[PDB]
């Protein structure tokens, strides 16, 4: 059915699944024109498509070309991330294909299962998670290989770096999720926290810097504290006063929808 | 106008006859209903006084034999049967109609609701449907399931309506998926009415068969076949205007004669708001969107 807070360790067992997030697919700016009306500029977007178990990320770079002469965007880019979600696991061998498809936003579910009706053993679902994969194009790399493309592309990475060598994939999801939240509340305060110490700078062929596990501790730490002042700011609450569990039920009560 | 006695009325049981019904009480002396008019098919139903689980009928039309019913004291209900003898029939009619111990079909001259609610509805559709090759007559009751609820669990005693499903290969053309979902022309006009009905008359007659059985049995994939089949055309952007205005035409008539009280079982919100509303078709159903508005506003 949906994924929740309940089957959560469903996420790292062994069968293949992707989250699929629509969110940047269709990126625009707001301005006014010269008869003073207002119009959109489309930007380049991508598709967020994940293995929450092995951190391997399919970022589909959606081109502004994609929507040249096209009416009903916001409504066609659900159907063109279906397209591309569905021509995604047609191009990868039968053992590679996942056995399920967790959408991010419940509009992406019927334009994934009319596009996966050759796949009727993949099942489609949504999640009661509320995950913060819109900051995506907040990570400097994804943000620049997407912003720089002139053509339709797909660029494979993967979002753990190498903590796999060190921590689970619960873990790995975890701080991922935990990242992604800061960077989505306070992008330039999660920034400068990650980016602070010159001392630890981020590997060519990694996302994130190169933290001991120690280190780590301390930005998890960071980036709890980032997300709760921020609900404090947010909500006029004094943090000071709250007690642990209160912080608990705080951090992880926006992980819910 | 044809004649279907009644060997007897062992038991206490309301009967319909198409939109008519009439109270039999346990060993009345009532020996069947008369004047039936000739030219359209016919529905006789049952519901009975001790067990209203018991709701089953028989379509006929009287062009294509000599009908009775007879109770079966072992299977508990009212059986149609055919009469091969012809002399013994007219005899058994005449006896009967010389003793005034048949209910004449209480048709009004000005009316024509039967017509409009059977116009496409032919009988030997009405036998694929419901498929029983060794009677000219087809049993229905409140409890068949249909091919398409089976699927989703006897085959011999179910209604074979044609499966319309919206997220199945059928509907949507690979390479086509938004323009089909959207759109429904391609399923409606290539797949149901070219391929599988080839016309618009036998869409509408089996659109026309699933409501009635909705309607005189409580028989509820009748009810969903009716709102597919309505959906499938409200939902699609290029659709004939003939039959258009013959659809608005079949559902005023439909939602006229349904009754008041069963309008929380019978009519399905979504289909009935997206189709008014929201669907391609919104401004195409004048008749039916004006009594709607008036006999069912709670719905709307
Ligand atoms: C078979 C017999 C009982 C009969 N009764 O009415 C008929 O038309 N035939």
């Amino acid at each position: 059915g949906a994924m929740n807070s309940s089957n959560y360790a469903e996420l790292f067992n062994n069968d293949i699944k992707l989250f699929v997030d629509d969110t940047n697919v269709y990126r625009v700016t707001v301005h006014k024109t010269f008869e003073g009306n207002v119009a959109t500029k489309a930007i380049n977007g991508c598709i967020f498509t994940l293995n929450p178990k092995t951190g391997h990320l399919f970022l589909k770079i959606i081109h502004t070309s994609v929507w040249a002469g096209q009416k009903r965007l916001s409504q066609l880019a659900k159907w063109k991330t279906a397209e591309e979600v569905s021509a995604l696991v047609r191009s990868l061998p039968k053992e590679e294909q996942p056995k399920q498809i967790i959408v991010t936003r419940k509009a992406m579910l019927d334009p994934l299962e009319v596009h996966m009706l050759d796949f009727p053993n993949i099942a489609i679902r949504p999640t009661e998670l509320r995950l913060p994969f819109s900051a995506a194009m907040s990570i400097d790399k994804l943000s620049d290989v997407v912003m720089k493309a002139t053509e339709p592309q797909m660029v494979l990475f993967n979002i753990y770096d190498d903590w796999l060598d060190r921590i689970s994939s619960y873990t790995a999801f975890s701080r991922l999720t935990l990242l992604l939240r800061a960077l989505k509340t306070n992008e330039e305060s999660a920034k400068m926290i990650l980016l602070s110490d010159p001392t630890i700078t981020i590997k060519s062929y990694h996302l994130w810097p190169s933290f001991t596990d120690e280190q780590w501790i301390t930005i998890e730490s960071q980036m709890r504290d980032l997300i709760l002042t921020e609900y404090g700011r947010k909500y006029n609450v004094n943090i000071s006063a709250l007690t642990q569990t209160e912080i608990k039920d705080i951090i992880l009560g926006q992980n819910i929808k | 106008m044809n004649t279907v006695p009644f060997t007897s009325a062992p038991i206490e049981v309301t009967i319909g006859i198409d939109q008519y019904s009439f109270n039999v009480k346990e060993n009345q002396p009532f020996h069947g209903i008369k004047d039936i008019p000739i030219g359209h098919v016919h529905v006789i139903h049952f519901q009975h006084a001790d067990n209203s689980s018991m709701r089953y009928g028989y379509w006929f039309d009287c062009r294509m034999g000599n009908f009775y019913i007879q109770y079966d004291p072992k299977d508990g209900l009212y059986k149609m049967m055919e009469e091969r003898d012809g002399a013994k029939f007219e005899n058994i009619v005449h006896n009967f109609k010389e003793r005034q111990m048949m209910v004449s079909y209480p048709k009004i001259d000005e009316d024509d609701t039967w017509y409009n609610l059977t116009e496409f509805v032919q009988m030997d559709k009405i036998r694929k449907i419901v498929r029983k090759d060794e009677n000219q007559f087809s049993y229905v009751d409140s409890s068949m399931t249909t091919v398409q609820e089976n699927e989703l669990s006897d085959p011999a005693h179910s209604l074979n309506y044609t499966v319309i499903n919206f997220k199945s290969r059928e509907a949507i053309r690979p390479g086509h998926e938004m323009e089909d979902f959207l759109d429904k022309s391609y399923y409606l006009n290539t797949v149901m009415l070219q391929g599988i009905f080839k016309n618009s008359s036998n869409y509408f007659g089996e659109l026309q068969f699933a409501f009635l059985n909705a309607m005189f049995f409580g028989n509820y994939g009748s009810s969903l076949q009716w709102h597919a089949m309505i959906e499938l055309i409200c939902s699609s952007a290029t659709v004939p205007k003939h039959m258009l205005d013959k659809l608005d035409e079949i559902l005023y008539y439909q939602i006229k004669t349904l009754p008041e009280q069963y309008s929380d079982i019978l009519l399905n919100e979504r289909v009935w708001n997206i189709c008014l509303y929201s669907s391609f078709q919104k401004n195409s159903l004048h008749n039916t969107e004006k009594i709607m508005e008036n006999k069912y506003p709670e719905l709307l």
